[PDB]
């Protein structure tokens, strides 16, 4: 809830689970997929898209029920004179399954001339480079997208965060809900201390 | 695997590295324009050297891929601009000899030998605002006997070298290569070969010929009061009485001819001072013209990367109306913006070139730019023409909304534009057809000056004041010929200027002439124009023309609707002045 009304993110969208409903819901484990892309590639990061980025770099599952955090930036990932430190795969012999990383380096094969350690004709270098420059337009600006994944398994979830607390009032016949027990009675001071774990 | 599949991989690899090299050559050119230093000249040459070396290296490996095996009708248009050879297709010894001729014609044209003063704007203002017969005649004869005499051995070798270079790329002559840009080489169904360009152009000149007769007879009849002995009512106008060395720009003759003295030409300079403009303020007012019509807005980095004010004389910087395109979403403009009407009309003329590249920004670099030359200039002329209409300026920032003109004011407005737009129309058709006979072989090598004056009286209507021999040379001193540029790009600019204006004003519920149409407050004219401006090199110009106008070739009919009040007024004023001219009278 404190990360939505901060007014510091350019794109704060979710899928399936509403942003105002995941605050009081348990989660088994939350991932953290952080990557820097361009401006036109933000629309391709969605469950059910295709192209040359979602099918060759980061693939999203069909049943993705998480959120997509993305903000504008031009100083934390783009220096003066052009930043060519972020590479990406353009073509490959096969696609990538959802939630799978690839750090290998191979030459793409187009038609004949099988490509295996030799470049030139019919063999091109797939690892290109983004043109993150502060003198370009708006669509060429870098966006540090952080995708969070939500999964539920049979293991007991350790991340829930249920509700906030209130004030305390005694000498009144009001309603109180301490822990999971709901009781309606008058709270009075007692001198019989119980065990320090009950 | 598939031949068409692997061909796209070779083009994606080229575009991922050509945009980085092309941006370096454009960025180095902006550094020299901002600060005049000798270090920026070497950086521009080193950036352009790697661009010419990488383009020539990728063009050799691209010849192995078959071109006739393209069925998508899209990859073939991307291989034509990559597999080009240019003037380097011949021998290595002949490459430096052909390039040297281009430098000899530009060095003599840049230097001045008349005494000292240059040609433009030096000698250009002498043979126009002097009002004399023996003063402006001596300056025109001295230029042909010094500049034209040093171009005879250089122009003869320019024909033999361009003929062999054109036949190396499976063509005919030099004039046939320029006609190949208009040939449809992508989507079929719209057949338009290079031989079709010979027609159409000759057909539109016959219908526009009566319009040119009323304009040439009006200027000839005005100078009869100043030259009653030489200029005859049944004669013509010599070459030295045109306000230009070749008779191309006739705007200089407007100061001598005055159609009506009650209403002067319109001027919006007084409206700029009342609203307190700071020169940059013009760029803010020009942005609303493209937003209210339907075109997309500008970028965020355009107001901080492009020059908007004047640096002054204390800073070494240059400026000239130009369309710079750095690429990759970066767009800059270098124009010394002042506070007058001249800089306001040229602002919208060059801003259209920036909006053109933004249409196909997401498209690859090979699909950028038009398929034919001269099409980009037509996009800028339709924007500057609407910037001078009084009915259009009353709905924006400058001027008062309660401003209108009468019939006496439209005469001065249509006459001024007739000496620039349609004034150079017969001059372009004359040189375009005359060069097709010299390069082929229909004109002997010793009859270049004799046939030159014969085509003037039959197309432009200019007699020969000084009979030239076999030693003079007129076309070699042209700015386009000396720089290896095609002159046909200005012919299509005049025709397409009124065809695009008629289509945008038709959907806005407006018919008739085009001197009072409205462009703003109409989202339909901007959506139709944006259709073909996104296509670029992906589709030919014949199919893209039907998306706006609705034809496949040029048409002179929309041009006659704009000059309708002018054609009627010139008919009654020239009917006592031998409408037209006769080729029997001679000045000598």
């Amino acid at each position: 809830s404190v990360l939505y009304n901060s007014a510091s993110f350019s794109t704060f969208k979710c899928y399936g689970v509403s942003p105002t409903k995941l605050n009081d819901l348990c989660f088994t484990n939350v991932y953290a997929d952080s990557f820097v892309i361009r401006g036109d590639e933000v629309r391709q990061i969605a469950p059910g898209q295709t192209g040359k980025i979602a099918d060759y770099n980061y693939k999203l599952p069909d049943d993705f029920t998480g959120c997509v955090i993305a903000w504008n930036s031009n100083n934390l990932d783009s220096k003066v004179g052009g930043n060519y430190n972020y590479l990406y795969r353009l073509f490959r012999k096969s696609n990538l399954k959802p939630f799978e990383r690839d750090i290998s380096t191979e030459i793409y094969q187009a038609g004949s001339t099988p490509c295996n350690g030799v470049e030139g004709f019919n063999c091109y270098f797939p690892l290109q480079s983004y043109g993150f420059q502060p003198t370009n337009g708006v669509g060429y600006q870098p966006y540090r997208v952080v995708v969070l994944s939500f999964e539920l398994l049979h293991a007991p979830a350790t991340v829930c965060g249920p509700k906030k607390s209130t004030n305390l009032v005694k000498n009144k016949c009001v309603n109180f809900n301490f822990n999971g027990l709901t009781g309606t009675g008058v709270l009075t001071e007692s001198n019989k201390k119980f065990l320090p774990f009950q | 695997s598939t031949i068409e599949e692997q061909a796209k991989t070779f083009l994606d690899k080229f575009n991922h590295e050509a945009e980085d090299l092309f941006y370096q050559s454009s960025l180095a050119s902006w550094n020299y324009n901002t600060n005049i230093t000798e270090e920026n000249v070497q950086n521009m040459n080193n950036a352009g050297d790697k661009w010419s070396a990488f383009l020539k290296e990728q063009s050799t490996l691209a010849q192995m891929y078959p071109l006739q095996e393209i069925q998508n009708l899209t990859v073939k248009l991307q291989l034509q601009a990559l597999q080009q050879n240019g003037s380097s297709v011949l021998s290595e010894d002949k490459s430096k000899r052909l390039n040297t001729i281009l430098n000899t014609m530009s060095t003599i044209y840049s230097t001045g030998k008349v005494c000292c003063l240059l040609l433009e704007p030096g000698l250009n203002e002498i043979m126009a605002n002097s009002l004399d017969y023996n003063e402006r005649l001596w300056a025109w004869e001295s230029w042909r006997s010094e500049v034209g005499k040093q171009l005879r051995p250089l122009y003869e070798e320019y024909v033999v070298l361009k003929n062999e270079m054109a036949r190396a790329n499976h063509y005919e002559d030099y004039g046939d290569y320029w006609r190949g840009d208009y040939e449809v080489n992508g989507v079929d169904g719209y057949d338009y070969s290079r031989g079709q360009l010979i027609e159409d152009v000759e057909h539109t000149f016959e219908e526009i010929k009566p319009l040119y007769e009323h304009l040439h007879a009006y200027v000839r009849a005005k100078l009869m009061n100043a030259y009653p002995s030489y200029i005859s009512p049944i004669g013509c106008l010599p070459a030295h009485l045109l306000g230009d060395m070749w008779g191309r720009f006739w705007t200089n003759l407007y100061s001598l001819t005055v159609p009506f003295g009650q209403k002067p030409n319109i001027d919006v300079t007084d409206a700029m001072v009342d609203q307190a403009w700071d020169a940059q303020r013009i760029f803010k007012e020009a942005e609303k013209f493209f937003v209210s019509v339907g075109l997309p807005n500008m970028t965020q980095g355009f107001w901080e990367n492009s020059m908007l004010t004047d640096p002054g004389n204390v800073q070494k910087a240059v400026c000239h109306p130009t369309a710079w395109d750095l690429g990759k979403g970066d767009f800059r403009i270098l124009m010394c913006t002042k506070v007058t009407m001249d800089d306001f009309l040229t602002a919208h003329h060059e801003m259209g070139h920036i909006q053109y590249d933004m249409a196909y920004a997401a498209q690859p670099f090979l699909l950028r730019n038009g398929a034919n030359e001269g099409f980009h200039e037509a996009v800028g002329e339709i924007m500057s023409l609407s910037a001078a209409t009084p009915k259009h300026l009353k709905s924006i920032g400058l001027l008062s909304p309660d401003f209108q003109e009468d019939n006496e004011t439209e005469i001065n407005f249509l006459l001024k534009q007739a000496l620039t737009i349609v004034g150079t129309l017969p001059f372009t058709y004359m040189l375009e057809k005359w060069r097709w006979m010299v390069f082929k072989g229909e004109i002997p090598k010793d009859q270049w000056m004799k046939k030159w004056w014969e085509m003037k009286r039959e197309i432009v209507g200019v007699v020969e004041p000084v009979p030239h021999d076999e030693t003079y040379c007129d076309p070699a001193s042209l700015f386009h010929v000396s720089n290896d540029y095609s002159f046909i790009r200005y012919y299509t600019r005049t025709l397409y200027q009124f065809q695009f204006q008629e289509a945008l004003c038709q959907a806005a519920k407006h018919e008739g002439p085009l001197h009072k149409c409205d462009i703003s407050n109409s989202t339909e004219a901007g959506q139709k124009l944006f259709n073909m401006l996104r296509l670029g090199k992906s589709e030919p110009w014949t199919l893209a023309l039907e998306n706006v106008v609705g034809a496949k070739n040029m048409n002179v009919r929309p041009l006659l609707n704009y000059f309708e009040p002018l054609f009627t007024w010139l008919k009654d004023q020239n009917k006592n002045s031998f409408v037209g001219w006769s080729t029997d009278w001679s000045p000598y």
